[PDB]
Parts: structure tokens; sequence; C-alpha cells
């Protein structure tokens, strides 16, 4: 993602014999990470049965 | 009447019978279950199918 960031400077010495200048702009990036995971388990069963409960 | 008992053997071909003579009625047995007493699987990327008792 991008953005704009924003102005600064001086001002100047507002005079005869010479002209201004104007000045500019700039831009600027971002980004971000996608991630993912899981996991798993299981058991037996005549262990089940046998045990008395699940 | 049944064909299939214990029977052994010596040396020149001499035989033992077994015999047992019960005539108790009776001892005892019972069924009992597991879970899953039948099941069905498929192998797909093949062309398979299976029983299960246990």
């Amino acid at each position: 993602m991008p953005y704009w960031n924003d102005l600064d400077g001086d001002s100047q010495v507002l005079n005869d014999t010479d002209d201004l200048v104007p000045q500019k702009i700039n831009a600027g990036q971002d980004k971000a990470v996608l991630i993912l995971r899981g996991n798993a388990w299981s058991s037996h069963d005549l262990a089940a049965t046998l045990s008395g409960s699940d | 009447v049944d064909d299939s008992m214990p029977v052994e053997t010596l040396e020149d071909g001499t035989k033992v019978f077994t015999s047992y003579l019960f005539g108790a009625g009776a001892l005892g047995y019972a069924e009992g279950q597991p879970e899953v007493p039948t099941e069905t699987a498929r192998n797909a990327l093949g062309s398979q199918d299976i029983l299960i008792n246990r």
C-alpha cells in the first residue's frame, strides 16, 4: 500500500533581481505478509473400546 | 464324529489318537462386541472393495 508524505521547506526571501523556485512532493511504500498454519491428531480404536470411554 | 482331532506320530509309522471324553454340558463363552464390527472401503484410483469382521 502506498502513501504521500507531507510537504515541508523554507519560505524564502521575497526579493527582486531574482525569481522563486517551486518545489515537489514524494511518495512511499508499505508491505505486509500472509501466513498459514495447521495440524492434526488421531487415535487407535481397540484402545477406545477397551478403556471405558472415548 | 469329527475328522479333525490332534493325532501324533512316532517313528515306525505308529499313530496315537486323543479322543477327548467330555460329556460335560458344559463350559461357557459369550459373544461381546467391538465397535465398528463391520466396514467397507475402496481404492478409487484402482478398482477394489473390501470387507472386515474383527
